[PDB]
């Protein structure tokens, strides 16, 4: 079978030119905003996060950091040894891994 | 001649003695030996090496003369001194820079000398030695960060689990043949004793600490 | 490969029927007019480039 | 807008960064620093001019030695400057870049004022990839000093 | 330095052969007025190694300001430019998840897995499951790309 | 495995003195900044893929 | 490619069956202009790993450093 085989899932369209074999475009490609834009964009999310998203940050990263484990006996163990005794499904909520 | 075949011979004034004055002049293979060995100054000793930085020192050396040696280009703009109609004034500076920059030559010689090198995929040809890699194996890279900070974790949390590793071995040595196995076991074992063997009880089989 | 010495190409129409639909006694029109073209391109670009 | 800016609260010298207000205000406070040289060479012209309009003119200073009346000069056009620079500042304007920073952080050090186009983010894949500062190495969290009133 | 002869040739005379003994000066004349040069340059290479010890003092504060910065938040270190279009960019991004959604035909040799009909000898009975019709491929976010 | 990550494409830089086009065309571009968006894969520059619109012109053996 | 796991017979690139064949480049200045030889140092790293250093600088500042 030929070696420089693909098999591509999303479409594509090749140059028709002399001399060259490649990909000239992508159909139907919208360009999102500029990088000076979406940086705007993420520095007002983030001031505001500094601002107002710095109380109450200590416990929540305890429980990120429990809910890391492998295994949930030891998130549970976790939780009551380093979150002062915190409960698995309070915490999953407060997260935002509850349904 | 030379200093420095001034200096082995200083060295070899006994290798010389020997050879020259005693094997040199006796017959036979011991002869031949000598006469073959004789130390003294170099037949054919020129360094063509060293001829040759002196060929094209001297060669490149005029080119430069008349490279930098050129009318100025700011003088000619007055229209006072020695050049009113100069239409190529402009190219004046342009073989004394290409001569300067030739000081640069070997200071920036090959890729590795232009750049940071590491951050480059030749080098890692290099270090997988000299073998071929996919060109994006720049980037499939685990961080750096863990491989060095897990080392320490592992390591300054091995010493916490020696410490507790031998509270756990006390504790588990005045306990009943019983409690050992009966706690940790399967709920459908049911406790036969066996008959009492002596069996040290010894940490670390060699004498470690 | 009808130019080459003992070819080893046999992948390259050596070993398929490969004709065609231009004039016949092909060394002696077709072949020619290629090199009559030849020498026309590079005496008008001799003569240009000059 | 990469400027450290130095606010009186009260007794106190605070310190903060552009990058730290809304950009509605960034503009404002830029737009201001970019009209001070523009009062700066201006008020060198004068100095320069009539400084050089009283050496010349006045038949006092014009017999004096040149490396004199060049001084004179030279003093007075930077001189020129500084007091340029000062009516900007005091008239409105440092005054209002203070007003612009209403509700933004400060701090007691200059060492501990951070740059928002500086920090480490990340994006979080459990709040829909939005950028974040509370990344998996962080540990205790900011706690400036205050949020600056006027 | 006295050279050991063997003398198992007489040397012509120097008197009457004497352009023979003359190669050996001169070479030693070529190196000695190169060391008059070597010399001489003394303070011309003193003078650039001097400006180089100088020139090191405030490399070390521009290397500090470079990184560091004025505040200790990081200088241009961490500044990137491109002169990329925002076209080329999200041309590129696109590349990106074509690559990701690029595959090769016939995966692993099947020979090297699990056989069904050794897992019946072991003991487990596999059941037949039917293809997955329903999924469509999709790349991930750009952080995974 | 092998091939699927060989094909997510490295990054090559734009600079290019060896295509004359490029050679008179980056002499006129101006180098804006690429602010950083949270990602160590941004393509700021061109990829090392034979395919990509900016990169045909190399060879790839 | 063998230290891959891709057994080789035969040797070169001069594929003998159904694969697409790149003979080196033709030595004249049309190809000479429109096609150039991959310079392996324009393959770099992306420079978003400098912006790992972000975090040394904050670690810094916590220590106060
Ligand atoms: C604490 C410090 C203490 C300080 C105080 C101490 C004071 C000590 C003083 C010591 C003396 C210093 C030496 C200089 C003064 C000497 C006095 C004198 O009379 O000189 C006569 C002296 C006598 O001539 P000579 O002895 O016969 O030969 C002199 C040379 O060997 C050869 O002479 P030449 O004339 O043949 O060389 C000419 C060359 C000289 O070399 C250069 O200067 C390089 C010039 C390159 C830049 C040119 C800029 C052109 C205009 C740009 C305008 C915009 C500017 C914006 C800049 C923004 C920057 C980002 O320039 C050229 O190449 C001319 C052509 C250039 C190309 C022109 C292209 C124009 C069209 C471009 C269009 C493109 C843009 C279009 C866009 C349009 C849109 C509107 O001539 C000189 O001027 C000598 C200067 C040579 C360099 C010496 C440097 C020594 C090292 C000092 C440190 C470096 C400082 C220099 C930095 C300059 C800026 C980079
Ligand atoms: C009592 C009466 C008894 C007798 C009565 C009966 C007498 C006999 C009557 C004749 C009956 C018909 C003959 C049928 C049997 C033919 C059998 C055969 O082997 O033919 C094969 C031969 C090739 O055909 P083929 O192999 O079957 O291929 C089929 C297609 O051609 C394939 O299609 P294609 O398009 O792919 O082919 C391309 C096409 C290409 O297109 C062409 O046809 C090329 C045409 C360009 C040349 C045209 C000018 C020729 C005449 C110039 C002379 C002008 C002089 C006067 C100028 C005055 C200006 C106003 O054809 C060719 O390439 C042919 C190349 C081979 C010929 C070239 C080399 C020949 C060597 C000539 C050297 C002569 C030196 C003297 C040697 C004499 C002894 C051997 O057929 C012919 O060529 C027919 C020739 C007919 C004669 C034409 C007029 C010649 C005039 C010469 C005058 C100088 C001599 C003066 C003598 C005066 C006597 C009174
Ligand atoms: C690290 C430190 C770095 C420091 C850097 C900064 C500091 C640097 C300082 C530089 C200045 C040092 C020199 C100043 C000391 C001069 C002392 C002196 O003795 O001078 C009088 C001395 C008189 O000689 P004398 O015969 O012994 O006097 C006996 C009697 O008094 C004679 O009796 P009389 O009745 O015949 O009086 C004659 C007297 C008459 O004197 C006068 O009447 C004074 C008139 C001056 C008028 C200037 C204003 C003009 C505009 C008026 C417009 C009004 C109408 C329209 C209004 C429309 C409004 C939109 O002659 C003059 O002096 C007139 C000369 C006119 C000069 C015009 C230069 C125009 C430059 C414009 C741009 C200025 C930019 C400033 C930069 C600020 C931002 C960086 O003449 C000189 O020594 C000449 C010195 C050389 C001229 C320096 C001026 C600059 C020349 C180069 C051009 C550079 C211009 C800047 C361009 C930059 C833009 C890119």
């Amino acid at each position: 079978m030929q070696n420089t085989t693909n098999i591509v899932h999303v479409p594509v369209h090749m140059g028709h030119t002399h001399y060259f074999d490649y990909i000239d475009s992508f159909p139907k490609l919208k360009e999102g905003p500029t990088l000076e834009e979406n940086h705007i964009t993420n520095q007002k999310i983030l001031r505001e996060q500094l601002i107002s998203g710095q109380q109450g940050l200590e416990q929540n990263l305890c429980l990120r950091n429990c809910f890391k484990l492998s295994q949930k006996r030891y998130i549970e163990f976790c939780l009551d040894r380093k979150c002062g005794g915190a409960d698995f499904q309070r915490a999953a909520t407060i997260l935002g891994y509850t349904k | 001649m030379n200093p420095i075949q001034k200096a082995w011979l200083k060295i070899l004034e006994p290798v010389s003695y020997v050879i020259n004055e005693k094997m040199a002049k006796r017959t036979g293979i011991i002869g031949k030996l000598g006469r073959f060995f004789a130390i003294g100054p170099r037949e054919y000793g020129v360094h063509p090496i060293n001829r040759m930085f002196i060929f094209m020192n001297r060669k490149y050396m005029a080119f430069q003369a008349v490279a930098l040696h050129r009318y100025s280009f700011v003088k000619s703009l007055t229209h006072n001194g020695f050049h009113m109609l100069r239409v190529f004034r402009h190219f004046a500076f342009v073989l004394p820079a290409t001569v300067l920059a030739g000081l640069g030559l070997f200071v920036y010689w090959g890729d590795d000398n232009k750049c940071y090198s590491p951050d480059r995929f030749p080098y890692l040809k290099k270090r997988a030695g000299d073998m071929a890699l996919p060109l994006n194996s720049l980037n499939q890279r685990t961080s750096a960060h863990y491989i060095e900070i897990n080392a320490i974790y592992g390591a300054e949390m091995m010493k916490r689990y020696h410490k507790v590793w031998e509270n756990i071995i006390e504790e588990r040595s005045k306990a009943t043949d019983q409690e050992k196995k009966t706690r940790y076991a399967h709920p459908s074992y049911q406790y036969s004793p066996l008959p009492v063997v002596s069996i040290p009880n010894v940490l670390n089989p060699l004498n470690l600490q | 490969n009808s130019a080459l010495i003992g070819s080893e190409n046999q992948s390259d129409s050596m070993n398929e029927l490969n004709t065609n639909f231009s004039m016949t006694y092909y060394i002696l029109t077709v072949l020619p007019g290629k090199f009559i073209y030849w020498i026309y391109e590079i005496l008008h670009t001799f003569f240009v480039v000059c | 807008s990469n400027i450290f800016l130095e606010l009186q609260d009260g007794d106190k010298t605070v310190y903060t960064h552009t990058s730290l207000i809304e950009e509605s205000k960034q503009e404002q406070i830029q737009a201001i620093y970019d009209k001070v040289p523009q009062w700066t060479n201006g008020g060198r012209f004068l100095g320069f001019w009539l400084s050089m309009e009283a050496v010349n003119r006045v038949q006092s200073v014009a017999k004096l030695p040149i490396y004199y009346r060049a001084g004179i000069v030279a003093t007075s056009t930077l001189l020129g400057g500084l007091v340029s620079s000062l009516v900007f500042w005091k008239s409105g304007n440092e005054n209002q870049v203070a007003k612009l920073a209403n509700g933004a952080p400060v701090y007691l050090k200059k060492w501990e004022v951070p740059e928002l186009s500086k920090l480490y983010f990340f994006l979080d894949d459990d709040n829909n990839f939005k950028p974040s500062l509370n990344h998996h190495a962080v540990t205790q969290g900011r706690q400036y000093y205050k949020i600056y009133q006027h | 330095p006295k050279i050991v002869n063997p003398q198992l040739w007489p040397n012509p005379n120097k008197l009457r052969f004497a352009d023979l003994y003359k190669y050996q000066g001169v070479e030693m004349k070529k190196i000695n007025d190169s060391i008059k040069n070597y010399k001489a340059a003394k303070f011309y290479i003193g003078g650039i190694l001097g400006g180089c010890l100088v020139f090191k003092f405030f490399i070390d504060a521009a290397v500090d300001k470079y990184i560091f910065g004025e505040n200790g938040n990081g200088g241009k270190f961490l500044e990137m430019q491109t002169i990329n279009s925002n076209y080329d960019y999200y041309y590129n991004r696109q590349f990106q998840r074509m690559r990701y959604l690029t595959e090769d035909p016939a995966g692993d040799d099947p020979l090297q897995k699990t056989k069904d009909e050794h897992l019946v000898d072991l003991g487990f009975i596999p059941k037949v499951f039917g293809a997955n019709v329903e999924v469509r491929k999709r790349a991930p976010h750009d952080k995974y790309l | 495995a092998t091939r699927w990550y060989g094909r997510q494409p490295g990054h090559l830089l734009r600079a290019d003195t060896y295509w004359i086009p490029n050679l008179v065309s980056q002499r006129f571009a101006k180098h804006q900044p690429a602010h950083w968006d949270g990602t160590q894969n941004m393509p700021i520059f061109r990829l090392a893929d034979p395919k990509h619109k900016d990169s045909y012109m190399v060879q790839f053996r | 490619t063998l230290r891959a796991g891709k057994n080789i017979e035969g040797s070169g690139q001069v594929h003998f069956g159904y694969h697409d064949q790149k003979w080196g480049m033709p030595a004249i200045p049309m190809f000479q202009l429109m096609y150039y030889e991959l310079p392996g140092n324009s393959i770099v790293v992306n420079p978003c790993r400098n912006q790992n250093y972000r975090l040394y600088f904050e670690m810094r500042k916590k220590l106060g450093i």
